[PDB]
């Protein structure tokens, strides 16, 4: 694929998407190299590993990854593979490891996937250097609990990489001083779809919730206005609603409705944002930092979206929760947000069956020869939004997956992270 | 089921298994209405969360109380999924899956209150949906079930799902163990 | 039918009917054909009905009919050909043979209408796999109408319906019997 | 795959053909653009969808479409994929409806497969024509029946794709003024397989009948013929002469007394104009290229379905003259049903060749040298009085010959005007 | 069993069906000590190579006493696996899999010794491991169990494992049937 | 791919193999055709199939073939595909057969597999020579009970394929006049992972078996130091061994065979017969590769074939081999021993299963292809002048056998014909 013909597959213009960003094995194949190989990918929340040892495996697109605390507090994320004949160094999701070893030849790894040791190194490697041969490591930085990992050097740092959305994160995780802490468990599950379309789904589509997909939902549990930004570059995106508690009460239910809204806990979210509209009138939020982080501040679901070649995906979710909040709310948040949002979830039970649709009917020649409409909402942005930054839509737009999309573009279409930085404005 | 259970009367036995064919046939035919009239209004249903775990940490294999799960569900949370199952717009059950649950190796104890009883069984589900989907499933069901006056004869008062997967192979969970 | 909750039944009417699924399995899946088309009565009807994908108010006509088309609509003349079939050194469905494993659970019994006959509801997975990898694993439901016989089986099957938990078959061929 | 490269796969002269068209995955790409994008394929019976709003659900390759009678009785054919973000429109194998509605975000659609409605139309989606913006949708012409679909503008009419070939689907569908009917219910099946060796089979191939394949299956129901291979488009049908034992082993003694004898096989004789052709074939096989498959007399009829080139899905129905008696038509039902299905006496043991056929092309050697099409190479006769086209005797592979050669043609024009050029004057 | 077995009073089917399920239970719980002191002194644990054959030399599609198999051990052999499944080394089974020994079609005769029952069983193994692996596995079990004074009543004297299948669909087979 | 890309995949001077070659499906192609398409691999032992009509059925790389015993006892070995339109001619594993017919259309062949009839041969086949048309036939050869073919007429003779390896084989097969038997029965297993994983273990890898890899099997067996290995002059082809110490042996294969292997009459004769006491009673656990997939470990007695099934996949087939002259009680517990450890279920190979598994899906991520393994064990540590051993001899832990194999590897991978492989000696 040359860089000139992935450019014509999305135009943000005209607002089309070629239905083979979704499929083809080559354009798979680059998205792992230009998009994921250095992009910065959610690792999970500092609260989940907290002591020396704590360790859990995530992935960086199918790279194997362990996420690891070392003994002066310091993540390390690093490959895992073992660099002699590629063995798996461990193979358990997650605990405190005092030290790992290579299950193969015997290669011994301490807690921060230095190669410290290996069997008959006097005899069988002697010119051998030890400190060159451990697992690749990825850079590790961190905003407000969220870890996140980066291969590449040349990328920008977490913070510029964010950017102007660490304002809608914010939403979530900058509430209190006291910070917020995850709920132990992650949930993993397999749907057979693009990544695209779920990091679209969070990024851009509330539109899919003000409709159809969620009647059934909403009615288990038994909205007009809001705003919708769009990354000026970086392809990130949130929407909410504003005003009206009616949503969120059918999701979360009245206690984490009023937590969310009314009392202490809100006036002070309020507060540290410095807008009470901020704090207290936002409903239902979605969110993706691009390419495959994506949450809900309010329901407060986040997970990470790992691909599996172009025809599936696996979902990683989790439930983060004011640090400071009573101990009955956090059980609450972990009731209502199993319901809800996880593979059984009323909610999103729905979403796994749509877009496993959407992915077997593409492999028809017929349905991958004419674009999508990608055009809702054209030309009807504002910029110079006095109140919020970016680029500011109705909350019925897909801004935000235009700019999702020509983001893909731009990482897809540059060599190395000093080409991709000359495409911002 | 610390120790092998003590033998029961096969007249328990065969009630108690004739109980779970029954419920199997209300799930696997849609009878979603009447299979939810068996749980008690104190149902706790669970399904944690498994991991792959080292043998020295095999304590840490499920999640816990206060921890994420795929289930953990009281009666009003039930009711809720028992609304939206019902319902001509809840698109992952309309169309609607066609499910099998194989029940088996039912072994009955019993329970601290006369009336209650603790019981371990295995299944395979069996779930097939639209033209070639086919999602299979095992595990055990840690059950305590409670006499009651109705034609079904007992009412669902726990049910602990421990699923054979850690990574869930399958799109959704949108029926029931 | 089972549209309520079937009547308790004496245990020792439970062993002796599962005891027949057990030893029937053991007939299909060791081969012992002849001794399995024997089971068969004379009035046998062997239904599978064609299961189709439908929406909520539609699930009706999930199932096929009477007088439609469908996987399995047989009598004891149209089983005897695919006895004699599936006995030949030419049957190449079945020469290499299959191997087959009919795994038969929650039995439940009514009373038939008619001494001696008894409605059955049972379920099944029918695991079968051939030549080097072949693997196909089915799933259903099987209400038979049984009959009680002074052969060593103790019963003859009169009615089966075989439910089967998939649309489009997952599998090149149906050359075995469910 | 440059063009003369791919006509080097098939040699019509020495009767060669190359493996690799069964295994390639880049032919069947092609073939998916090539043959399935612009040929007239089955889409089933008019009698499966009489009323108003009744639909069914089809493929043509591994495009997913909706079949769908009209209030006006027209039958339309269209994509069933939503042009917004690409969900199946319909999920039922079919029913009846009065509208359509897409489960993502609430595209609707009337039951032509128009967009009619958006949800929040005005304030989302002001520029949008609606009327440009429905699935796509196919041809549909009928035949004594049969529905067809092809979703090309250029293509020749089906009447002449079908050409000279209708006169041997006559046989089936012209014994009465009354027509046939389909018995309701279809049976569809996966085998592993390419979808050549199935639509070659109905077209060619006699022989496997004649020989080994089938020896158990007549056991079951305890000579002379010709074969037509179309002078263009690589139709094909054989069929015995006057020989009832073998069509008494496959369907009975009810079935072959009323194709042979009394007033229902006098009207056949009739409306043919000829003795012959009305009562005294026996066994007849048939293939409208590329997918549409049928024995007449037997009565089965279907469609294979590509699923790339190691796998089709099978779908199959039966049909039946519409004034046959009650009593014809169930004898008809059971005994296809008990012959030519998924667990039938005879099609069983298909299954399992070609299964087996397929697996071993996995091989490098297995797929080096041509096969064998060279069974009555030269002995033909396209000036018969009684029968069109090029005739030869039952056991042949002429019109296997001519399969692969309108395969070729398919393969190696750029458009229908390119195809056209390579008819005989 | 080359003749359909004599019916036997339905308290020894529930027995020794309870005993399977308690067999079951102790497998798929990790729970080998104590599973592998169900077996006997002389305990021949054997399951053999599957071939398939043309219908007029099905007699060779097991291989026989003198023969290739994937399992045929005596005690010794088996108390070999005993230490390496129990082993923070043993690799295959640390992390441990997980695995539902479904078993159904209890068919009981009485042996030529007293105490002895001859039984044939069916099962379906599924083995999920690590992220996504899955195993599924089926077949006969021919076992013969003798009494025993124990809380488990029996010991397992002989098992012979018929698989479903030619080649083995499975990396290993780590775990017991 | 080119054959300087391929080359750089290897370095056998830095010792550093890119982990792409075990993942590459374009590579994959390539070496069917210029590996198993032309190198010598084992089809079993003579004894399998010991009177006229016997067959069993084997691959080379993913082309079966038919293993026959002829009746002037040539053993013949031809692909298992009807040359018609590509049936499997028997689907048997074995058996005795007088002849063998293809079920599709009944052509006919001997059990050499020479095509001796066609149904309606004189009508429908007129011109057809039977004796151009029947299967692929290998070339046939044999060492000391192994059978071995390939298809390669260019190729050189078993002998010389062979070479000085012979020398290492001999320490299984030749240590008594009356040769070795193999046991009946062969298991057969999937494991998804590249063939030269396995290749190369058992071609260079003592050092995960005096490691990690087995602790918890010779464990198992409970109630090592000097050793050397062998890298081929040319070929690929690897052997190692432990001298002198025969625990490791008593904890694998028990106290009866270490007695039988390094004791008594039987190893005294097998000193006598290679003329050494230490290659007949001194060697401990030899592992030896026959390039590229005939592996085995005299003294434990188990062999096998791998067979390719893509990149990602192998079949195991195994099997054990006696002395014939061996007491019927130490027939019988090398039966035993064998199958308790190096099989599917053993309590050795269990292990490798696993190790070899999450190898090949690590290697899915895009950086744990991006940088080469460490293949540098033993690195100028030979000696091409040992006295009593050819080849080029180095100590047990190394890998440089392991890195003649991917020379050889190389060598066929960018050799179009044997000419050009015999140019590289
Ligand atoms: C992306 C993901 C979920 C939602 C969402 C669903 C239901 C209710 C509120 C928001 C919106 C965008
Ligand atoms: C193609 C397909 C099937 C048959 C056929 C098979 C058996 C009996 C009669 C016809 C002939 C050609
Ligand atoms: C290749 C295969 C097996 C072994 C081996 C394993 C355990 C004990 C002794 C040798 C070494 C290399
Ligand atoms: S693969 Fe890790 S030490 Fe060899
Ligand atoms: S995909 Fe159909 S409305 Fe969006
Ligand atoms: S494939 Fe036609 S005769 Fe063998
Ligand atoms: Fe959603
Ligand atoms: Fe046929
Ligand atoms: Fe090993």
């Amino acid at each position: 694929w040359a860089d000139a013909d992935i450019a014509e597959l999305v135009d943000e213009r005209t607002g089309r998407l070629d239905p083979r960003i979704y499929t083809d094995e080559a354009l798979y194949e680059q998205e792992l190299e230009r998009i994921f190989g250095r992009s910065w990918l959610l690792m999970g929340h500092e609260t989940q590993i907290p002591k020396a040892g704590d360790f859990m495996t995530n992935y960086m697109g199918e790279d194997p990854v362990m996420v690891v605390r070392q003994k002066n507090g310091e993540i390390r994320v690093f490959l895992n593979q073992c660099r002699h004949r590629g063995m798996r160094i461990c193979r358990a999701d997650g605990g405190n490891a005092k030290s790992f070893t290579c299950s193969y030849h015997g290669w011994a790894y301490d807690t921060g996937g230095n190669l410290v040791s290996v069997p008959f190194e006097e005899q069988a490697f002697p010119g051998l250097r030890k400190e060159d041969w451990g697992p690749l490591q990825a850079r590790v930085e961190t905003y407000k609990g969220l870890i996140f990992a980066n291969w590449d050097a040349d990328a920008p740092d977490l913070d510029t990489y964010l950017g102007e959305a660490k304002f809608y994160m914010d939403h979530m995780l900058d509430r209190t001083e006291a910070g917020t802490e995850a709920i132990p468990g992650i949930q993993k599950w397999v749907i057979p779809c693009n990544w695209k379309f779920a990091a679209e789904q969070f990024c851009s589509d509330m539109y899919h919730a003000g409709t159809t997909s969620h009647l059934s939902g909403i009615l288990a549990g038994l909205p007009t206005e809001g705003i919708q930004y769009r990354a000026t570059w970086g392809g990130h995106g949130s929407g909410f609603y504003i005003g009206d508690p009616n949503l969120l009460l059918a999701i979360m239910g009245p206690k984490v409705t009023e937590y969310w809204t009314q009392g202490p806990a809100a006036e002070k979210a309020s507060e540290r944002l410095g807008s009470t509209e901020r704090g207290q009138q936002l409903m239902a939020q979605h969110m993706t930092i691009f390419p495959t982080c994506s949450f809900l501040p309010g329901i407060n679901t986040i997970r990470a979206w790992h691909p599996r070649g172009p025809n599936e995906i696996e979902v990683w979710a989790f439930t983060v929760v004011d640090a400071d909040a009573p101990e009955e709310m956090k059980e609450e948040y972990r009731q209502q947000t199993l319901r809800t949002f996880s593979a059984g979830g009323v909610f999103e039970q729905d979403d796994g069956e749509n877009w496993v649709e959407i992915q077997q009917v593409l492999r028809g020649h017929k349905a991958r020869s004419r674009p999508f409409n990608a055009e809702m909402g054209l030309g009807q942005t504002d910029s110079d939004n006095p109140d919020y930054p970016g680029t500011i839509s109705y909350v019925y737009s897909e801004e935000a997956a235009r700019g999702l999309y020509t983001q893909w573009v731009r990482m897809m279409t540059s060599p190395d992270w000093a080409a991709l930085d000359a495409t911002r404005p | 089921f610390r120790t092998k259970p003590a033998p029961v009367d096969p007249s328990l036995q065969h009630e108690i298994e004739q109980f779970y064919y029954w419920e199997a046939k209300l799930l696997n035919d849609r009878r979603f209405q009447e299979w939810f009239d068996l749980l008690a209004e104190d149902i706790h249903y669970f399904m944690p969360i498994r991991t792959t775990r080292i043998m020295r940490e095999t304590a840490q294999e499920y999640s816990g109380a206060r921890e994420y799960a795929h289930f953990d569900d009281n009666a009003q949370m039930m009711r809720g999924r028992l609304r939206k199952i019902t319902s001509d717009v809840s698109w992952s059950e309309n169309p609607a899956s066609r499910t099998r649950h194989v029940i088996s190796n039912v072994m009955i104890v019993d329970g601290e209150k006369p009336g209650e009883y603790h019981v371990s069984s295995v299944f395979i589900v069996y779930r097939n949906r639209l033209e070639r989907q086919l999602d299979i499933f095992a595990g055990e069901r840690k059950d305590i079930l409670r006499r009651t006056g109705s034609e079904a004869g007992f009412e669902l008062a726990k049910r602990t799902i421990l699923i054979d997967q850690s990574t869930i192979l399958s799109n959704n969970l949108s029926f029931f163990f």
